[PDB]
Parts: structure tokens; sequence; C-alpha cells
């Protein structure tokens, strides 16, 4: 098998997702203190739309 | 050509190399890929017929 291949050691993902249709990837966040829900919301909002 | 082009273009599914029956002493388990399909013409035209 070596004359016709070239096993060698890689990195790969141990599990795959699709949220909707897309590949997606779930990161969790947890607002600070004193800063309203939705600041929050719309300041991921526009780092997403970054 | 339909034996040809069917028979030359699937995927594999190899396993894993730690499988868990696991004779004892086992430390690491892989995951091993082959990838053994086609994704573009120029490819496509160099299937052997004969």
């Amino acid at each position: 098998l070596s004359s016709i291949a070239t096993v060698s050691w890689q990195m790969g993902t141990e599990q795959s997702v699709r949220f909707n249709g897309y590949p997606a990837m779930e990161l969790s966040g947890s607002p600070a203190t004193g800063v309203s829900t939705g600041q929050a919301m719309e300041a991921v909002q526009k780092m997403v739309d970054e | 050509v339909g034996s040809a082009l069917s028979a030359q273009n699937i995927q594999i599914s190899a396993g894993s190399i730690g499988s868990l029956p696991a004779v004892r002493g086992q430390t690491v388990t892989a995951t091993v890929t082959a990838q053994g399909q086609l994704g573009t013409a120029e490819e496509f035209g160099n299937v052997i017929l004969r």
C-alpha cells in the first residue's frame, strides 16, 4: 500500500453540525453586570457584520 | 462506460484504529479517511475504460 498511497498524520474535526442548512459553530457568552441584554445582542450583531 | 464510472467514483469508510473492544493497554484512538470520490471535470476525464 505504500507504493500507491501516502498515509500520513493530520488534524481534523471530530464533530460536525448544521443549523438551518448551513455549517454552524456554537459559541457562548455572558453579559457583564450593568449592561442590558439588548445592547449585548446589538454589539454581537455588529461584530458579526464586521 | 456506466460500470467504469460507477465502480471508480465511490466513498470509502475506513473506520477507526483504537476500536472499542480495545485489547488491554490501549492509550490512544484515531480515525482513518479515504476520500475516493471525484470532484472536477478534468479528473472525470481521466477515468479508465480499458
